[PDB]
């Protein structure tokens, strides 16, 4: 599991050396992030809010149905079986008619509610079939579908009449400013970075990757020519180390 | 209009949305995607779109040996998206029919007060004026059973024209998240 | 009005067929008849867990037809307009939201989308991160819903014979509202099946947790459960009711 | 009071348009408002050309 997250560090761009030169650090983030899952779970009742409003709304909806029969719809009373004994056939067929018009209509709103609602829940198990299969059966490089941030992985937990994901998301926290430029001429030569920018502390150049400052020394195994300096806007002066230069030096 | 047919006022004025896409159109431009991860990081914008091209297997040398030509094409392709928009009306269809379709059902429920339903006149004021309560309840019963029948009609017709919109609002949703505040693989999903 | 009426003309009607202008029959002058000053009630409240305190929003009226504040959703009376923007509380309409903070009443404010952040953008800065963090988000989504079923026979006409002999003349009113609650039941073990059993087989874990030194156990199922479900899994089985 | 015989059918039609309504607040709300904060432009406006 520690070559998994080397993997999940290679899809956004990371490399690798970041996992391994700071796993200690990330088990102890990773693990303090579950412990306040349950402290954002044992406390705040309305973390629930869309699968309590599930159970809600169809408690509503019968709770509804159920005293429809309480009413009266123009009959004399909403007791069918108070009409039948208070009533002779001929009469208590004009007052019946108006409670079966009454209850059918009824149960025609109460099931036109619940294919309606129905189709918002299959519209969101469809997104949740999707970020089952895309989120947690792999990694995700769609933003935002998968928790604010740069995701990593998710963990699927079951709930009732509902699915809860623990998306474990990547996020960057420190910066620090740089002067940064696009080329560097070398011998009239315009150096352009592999994978990742070139920036400068101040004094010297250096190429790093992109979502964590790594410097490296300018070399010709980090940077690839193209033509020359007089086309890039913004192009700085510096010199590019080449390793094979002190080989044959020696 | 007077009959109870109110229209609720939006909860995000329109000034308001135009502060959104301006934060979320401030961020793509200075910051990249970047504000979408977490805190927006400043990138030179020359520099933004190497990446963009590294995006779609373009070697970033495409873009600085050709940034004014880029920039030609994008800032004139940008002007062309007005002369789409201020001579062709019919540019807007997806969203003038979000509007023609409530004001048409609201016109329609508007007009079902004139329908008599089987009673002797659609004005309740005039059954209540000419005739006696025993007579007079027949004749009500048979506009609220037909009324009620197209409010039942009409809050059907909402419940399922909002379930095209939320359908229509979550792939916005998705075209905001994965489009704008990144870059999308996802061929013609983006254009 | 100005309804400059034909002199055979006695009534103005609306769409609606409500009579909008008449003739007045003693003096011919033309009348414009607008109904009285309506319009809804809100009562704009926080929970009386907390307080019973309450101010009313009259929607779509003007402040003289009735601290008292005006909106462009209407007329709010009980709360106070506050000079500073927060996030929404209690959304009333057209930017307002309502919140109950500190002495305690009610406040009314526009609201607030985040803080300001001007970004120190120059055409040769870039701002590289130099250290991360690994947040665990949480998303919660409905799955399923009540697989319901009602007998639409021993609703309408229970334990009935006189009342069940005339459901029979409305013909398939009642073997298709049978239907359509089998049609959405059906398909709520369906949706449980796309979500979930999407792996072919039923995978374990091994018995030795050396996982790189992340710890899953709260998470993983948890053996002496009689259910065996986790940790997380039992707390979210307690706070749904 | 005639239309009190029917039951709830009115605390239910303003209950769906209520349910309606909080969505359509709701819509303009995952849509829009998806950054954490307000950013803005620099007064200059030099954008690679």
């Amino acid at each position: 599991f520690a070559m998994q997250m080397a993997y999940r560090f290679n899809g956004i761009g990371v490399t690798q050396n970041v996992l391994y030169e700071n796993q200690k650090l990330i088990a102890n983030q990773f693990n303090s992030a579950i412990g306040k899952i349950q402290d954002s779970l044992s406390s705040t009742a309305s973390a629930l809010g869309k699968l309590q409003d599930v159970v809600n709304q169809n408690a509503q909806a019968l709770n509804t149905l159920v005293k429809q029969l309480s009413s009266n719809f123009g009959a004399i009373s909403s007791v069918l079986n108070d009409i039948l004994s208070r009533l002779c056939p001929p009469e208590a067929e004009v007052q019946i008619d108006r409670l079966i018009t009454g209850r059918l209509q009824s149960l025609q709103t109460y099931v036109t509610q619940q294919l309606i609602r129905a189709a918002e829940i299959r519209a969101s198990a469809n997104l949740a079939a999707t970020k089952m299969s895309e989120c947690v059966l792999g990694q995700s490089k769609r933003v935002d579908f998968c928790g604010k941030g740069y995701h990593l992985m998710s963990f699927p937990q079951s709930a009732p009449h509902g699915v809860v994901f623990l998306h474990v998301t990547y996020v960057p926290a420190q910066e620090k400013n740089f002067t940064t430029a696009p080329a560097i001429c070398h011998d009239g030569k315009a150096h352009f970075p592999r994978e990742g920018v070139f920036v400068s502390n101040g004094t010297h150049w250096f190429v790093t990757q992109r979502n964590f400052y790594e410097p490296q020394i300018i070399t010709t195994d980090n940077t690839f020519v193209s033509g020359n300096c007089d086309v890039v806007i913004g192009i700085v002066n510096n010199t590019v180390y080449d390793p094979l230069q002190p080989e044959l030096d020696s | 209009k007077f009959n109870g047919l109110t229209v609720l006022p939006p909860l995000l004025t329109d000034e308001m949305i135009a502060q959104y896409t301006s934060a979320l159109l401030a961020g793509t431009i200075t910051s990249g995607w970047t504000f979408g991860a977490g805190a927006a990081l400043q990138i030179p914008f020359a520099m933004q779109m190497a990446y963009r091209f590294n995006g779609i297997g373009v070697t970033q040398n495409v873009l600085y040996e050709n940034q004014k030509l880029i920039a030609n094409q994008f800032n004139s392709a940008i002007g062309k998206i007005q002369d789409s928009l201020s001579s062709t009306a019919s540019a807007l269809g997806k969203l003038q029919d979000v509007v023609n379709q409530n004001a048409q059902a609201l016109n329609t429920l508007v007009k079902q007060l004139s329908s008599n339903f089987g009673a002797i006149s659609s004005v309740l004021n005039d059954i209540l004026s000419r005739l006696c309560p025993p007579e007079a309840e027949v004749q009500i019963d048979r506009l609220i059973t037909g009324r009620l029948q197209s409010l039942q009609t009409y809050v059907t017709q909402q419940l399922i024209r909002a379930a095209e919109i939320r359908a229509s609002a979550n792939l916005a949703a998705t075209k905001m998240s994965e489009c704008v505040l990144g870059q999308s693989k996802r061929v013609d999903f983006c254009g | 009005s100005n309804k400059k009426f034909l002199p055979f003309q006695q009534f103005g009607r609306d769409i609606a067929d409500t009579t909008d202008a008449v003739r007045d029959p003693q003096t011919l002058e033309i009348l414009d008849i607008t109904p009285c000053s309506f319009g809804g009630v809100s009562v704009i409240t926080p929970g009386t867990n907390t307080s019973n305190q309450v101010a009313v929003l009259y929607q779509d009226v003007n402040c003289t037809e009735v601290n008292v504040f005006q909106t462009r959703a209407g007329c709010l009376i009980g709360a106070e307009h506050v000079n500073n923007s927060y996030e929404c509380d209690i959304p009333i309409g057209a930017g307002i939201c309502a919140s109950y903070q500190t002495s305690q009443s009610i406040i009314a404010y526009t609201m607030s989308l985040g803080a300001e952040n001007s970004v120190a953008y120059s055409n040769n800065s870039i701002a590289i991160p130099t250290n991360f963090t690994i947040s665990v988000t949480t998303e919660i989504l409905p799955v399923s819903m009540t697989k319901t079923s009602v007998d639409c026979t021993m609703y309408i006409c229970g334990d009935s014979t006189e009342c069940s002999n005339l459901l029979l003349q409305y013909g398939s009113f009642c073997t298709q509202l049978n239907r359509a609650l089998t049609g959405i039941a059906v398909e709520q073990d369906k949706n449980t099946q796309e979500v979930f059993a999407q792996v072919k087989q039923i995978y374990k874990t091994p018995p030795i947790k050396d996982f790189g030194g992340f710890n899953f156990s709260q998470i993983l199922p948890d053996p002496s459960k009689p259910s065996k479900r986790s940790f997380i899994e039992d707390l979210l089985f307690n706070k749904v009711t």
